[PDB]
């Protein structure tokens, strides 16, 4: 193959320096399994018992008694294969666009396949992380003109059935009012009989710069982060609690267990970048290429992930 | 309401005659295709399946999606729609297309248009002409072979 | 089979998105083996 | 239809015990005799925790949602399949939750069923009393719990 | 799946799963219910109380305008347990069941806030004071609500006599038919706190 | 006036987002295209990068070029140059085309047409669909995000 | 090839282990069946119909 | 079963075994056997066709 | 296990039905054997 496909040599040959997805760090090693699906869904089914009524004395005759009753529930886990085309300089026309120092022509913006291919697995890699953050595929600011996903498709900060507070867009500046709300949601999260598991905490960079500040005279000693740390400690049962800052957060607060029983991530092992074996060429100097990549993957439970809004109005 | 048919078939096809065996509604694509054909696909809004298309806007949250439609906002043709991704294959209006599309409840030759609700209908803007007569699928349902190509003057 | 092992020969294209696979989740594991809290 | 929870997109949590049980799934009645008769009958429609009624035409009878002079008796289960449902008839008294109109409904009340077999507010045709009020599942799709109890 | 049936061995287990959670409700409560709200309560006989309901004993009421001061919070449960009786029973293992939010509350820093010491460490030194320096125990429920209760461990002062059948049984009765389709029934008892007067002490955050 | 101009810097610059990268003037061809396309080439007078253009004749002497205009001239859409060549990549007004071109110094949904120039304006034949709003890249340049798909 | 009868297992009548007893001389028992599973090829049937009017 | 040759004789001819021998005739040239063909049939009658044949 | 077999001797009524299954195609392929067209 790789006496044939230069392409294909370029991609293994390049392949290493393309960077390990920053996601990983916001998973425990027990909670990423792979599945052999590219387009599709699976399934799971879970049954569950509950009570219709207040019990029955049993006293004399009686025939009519309450009844306890049953349910199943299947929950579908959709798979999605998105592509992306980019354009390169041909591998025999390479040598005429060469230069003193550098491959490519910069007038045109025109690149070899290697650099080319390298760039766009790291955009697209970007986007992958964003969308396990946040659940939505766009490339505006504003988070507008949204692609169109499928249903039971969602990512940490938009899983449905999940503790939610919003700080008032008047108590932004006070971190009380903040760790208040945390407070609240913490109470509020139901981690059952899995509590016992260390715990993720994920910030914004100025919620960051907010917790490092002296607890409140104001103390001398602790600051709000170790205040947060025992605070989530007291519902974990004095667990690891890790405290990570990404810039993709804007104002929002995440806070989940990194146990694999309540919050499971089941990617598709097609779902990084791949190169696809078409390759357009014409007369021309100019070729493209293809990447495809997989989204969809993750389950979580009802009541498992507190999701902290401040507003900024 | 569906691109294959949705009750299951109670008997085993008859594999002996090649005449006539392709008047249904499970036929997706063109009779003549070219392999130069722009083709296109888009979020589907209903099941415009074998009709006219225009482009629908929303608030701007989600993209823009196509929906059946005609007369001055036709954008396409569907020919295929993939039901688990919602997904509906477009070939543009400046792509001309030969194949079987639905017809509003006609003989060869004559000149069709695009209605509101994306059904072929006998004659202004679009340059369709019938190559057959209508056959009928359902009681409400009648496919017609046509000829789209591009927009005529006036 | 692995991109790791210069040893490997793809003998098709299937065979090395197979690769391409294998050499992601190995690095995976690789990083939560380098990683430390 | 009558099974909602086969399209969840996320796991439950089953650490909790209270209010646990208002649900379309919850198919039966909330205390069940032994010596309850259950009749299944063919349907055309959706009868699904609603009151019923016969309709003669060839074929045999079936039952659909109706009530007034014309109630027979309630649906209670459905099996899809054979497009079956359990009816209990009327001369069998019956606790449960059951397809409201509206969400005026409240405690004591006494209800009749419409032309839909929903069960809405008040002479009177049959015998049944609300013991809750009107619970919202979906957006227009209210259950109350009711004692019916024969006719008036 | 489709009508939701399961085999009998499934069914028993989910079912004696949701009543053993209704039977600690009951023990800790007093109370049975099926509801959040807590009403529609089935009505039980007298001389069935539980550790929140029973009669006699102390009962202190924060105020709504300090529920999140712990301070307040503190100087009720010092003036109840200096209201406590244990007698000559004192000399014994206290134990106390808190309320999430109460939880969460009783690790902040102890206030200006000190250092090297909490909340947590404060009542525990409190309690101390009256148990003789005995051993001290904090338990969370979900099954409270505002609530706090505090207690000794002495089967003296203390006792929980249960039926021997309070935990789920099967009864032998299985309905038959011609179809598909069994019933089964489970048995359990209530009943059984005794508890010597003013030895429990009960305070109560009031929200509204 | 050049859709990649050279010009040295002391600093490097970081690229902090992903999101909203594309929108600059040297963003040549289409946002979503088809191997199908068909492409031309001609060379320009003055330049018409991202401008409809239309056919311009000498007086025979030299070959007929292409300059910024629209209205009935309309031939095709300029979507790249090459400035060392001269050269105009041209797409033709029967094959459809999305991407950013240079607006009139509109919102999602208005129909726009071609001027004298061979900017976009809010409305006659060129079927052109704003997908997006104005993004001001210079005091006099501004882009939008629209689809062309022949004429009416 | 053309015809294929694929009847269930269970088709022909079979006793159910259920027995209804009372303080009488009179019991009830039940018995089940199984219907379906007649596949044929489109085109391989004549049915003739003499009408009788 | 549906999808299958049906032929149908008049009342008028009801008693007319050359007529419902022509329906017949007719059904059978519709029948559509394929490859299959060299297979043994099955006629099933009622007892008045019976008489007649 | 057929009720033809006098020495099938049933544990359960699970197995009788099985019996009466057997029991049931038996008599059909015996049938065909003994049919003379």
């Amino acid at each position: 193959l790789f006496d044939e496909n230069y392409y294909a040599k370029a991609v293994a040959n390049i392949i290493g320096e393309v960077k390990d997805p920053i996601m990983y760090k916001w998973f425990s090693p027990d909670q990423i399994e792979d599945v052999d699906l590219q387009m599709g869904y699976q399934k799971t089914v879970k049954w569950d018992a509950f009570l219709n009524a207040n019990p029955t004395t049993i006293a004399n005759e009686v025939n009519t008694i309450s009844t306890i009753g049953f349910s199943s529930e299947v929950v579908r886990l959709n798979y999605l294969k998105l592509q992306y085309k980019f354009r390169h300089l041909k591998q025999t026309s390479e040598k005429f666009y060469t230069s003193d120092s550098y491959i490519g022509d910069i007038n045109n913006n025109l690149l070899p396949f290697a650099q080319a291919y390298k760039l766009a697995s790291s955009e697209i890699i970007k986007l992958i992380n964003h969308f396990v953050l946040t659940g939505t595929v766009s490339i505006q600011k504003d988070g507008k003109n949204q692609k169109r996903l499928l249903p039971n498709m969602y990512g940490l900060l938009n899983m449905p059935e999940q503790i939610k507070e919003e700080v008032a867009s008047g108590d932004k500046d006070k971190m009380d009012k903040i760790f208040e709300k945390i407070e609240a949601g913490l109470s509020k999260l139901e981690l059952g009989d899995e509590f016992s598991t260390p715990m993720m905490v994920i910030v914004d960079p100025a919620t960051s710069l907010k917790l490092v500040k002296p607890y409140a005279a104001a103390s001398s000693c602790e600051k709000w982060e170790d205040v947060l740390i025992q605070t989530i400690k007291a519902i974990n049962n004095r667990e690891d609690v890790y405290i990570e800052t990404s810039n993709l957060l804007k104002h929002k607060i995440l806070i989940y267990p990194l146990n694999s029983e309540l919050i499971k991530f089941k990617p598709s092992k097609y779902m990084l970048p791949t190169p696809n074996e078409q390759v357009d060429k014409d007369s021309t100097d100019v070729a493209h290429s293809y990447i495809d990549f997989v989204l969809g993957g993750l389950l979580a439970t009802r009541k498992t992930i507190l999701q902290v809004n401040i507003k900024q109005s | 309401l569906m691109k294959n048919p949705q009750q299951d078939s109670g008997l085993l096809s008859n594999s002996i005659d090649f005449r006539d065996q392709n008047l249904i509604f499970s036929n997706s694509g063109g009779v003549c295709t070219s392999s130069k054909d722009k083709i296109e696909n888009y979020p589907a809004k209903g099941y415009p399946y074998k009709r006219g298309v225009k482009l629908s806007f929303g608030d701007g949250t989600t993209e823009l999606e196509v929906e059946a439609g005609g007369g001055d906002d036709l954008y396409g043709v569907c020919s295929d729609i993939d039901e688990f991704s919602g997904m509906a294959t477009v070939i543009p209006i400046t792509n001309n297309f030969t194949g079987y599309l639905t017809l509003k409840k006609v003989n060869p030759g004559d000149k069709l248009n695009f209605n509101q609700h994306g059904e072929l209908e006998k004659v202004k803007s679009v340059n369709a002409i019938a190559l057959s007569k209508a056959h009928k699928l359902t009681e409400d349902l009648f496919i017609v072979l046509a000829s789209v190509f591009g927009n005529r003057a006036i | 089979a692995s991109l790791l092992d210069s040893n490997f020969v793809p003998i098709n294209f299937t065979e090395f998105v197979q690769a391409i696979s294998n050499t992601y989740k190995q690095r995976r594991i690789q990083f939560y083996e380098n990683l430390k809290r | 239809m009558k099974n909602p929870q086969h399209d969840a997109s996320l796991l439950s949590n089953s650490n909790e015990f209270r209010d646990k049980n208002v649900e379309f799934f919850a198919s039966g009645g909330t205390r069940t005799s032994k010596f309850d008769k259950l009749e299944n009958h063919p349907f055309l429609g959706y009868p699904y925790k609603r009151g019923v009624k016969r309709v003669i035409q060839h074929y045999e009878p079936h039952v659909e949602a109706g009530g007034g002079e014309d109630l027979y008796g309630i649906c209670i289960d459905i099996d899809e399949f054979s497009k079956t449902a359990t009816i209990v008839p009327i001369t069998n008294n019956f606790e449960g939750y059951l397809v409201a109109k509206d969400s005026t409904v409240k405690v004591k009340d006494k209800l009749i069923f419409n032309k839909d077999g929903a069960l809405e507010k008040v002479k009177a045709t049959i015998n049944a009393t609300a013991l809750t009020d009107a619970k919202q599942i979906s957006n227009e799709v209210y259950l109350v719990k009711v004692a019916v109890f024969g006719n008036k």
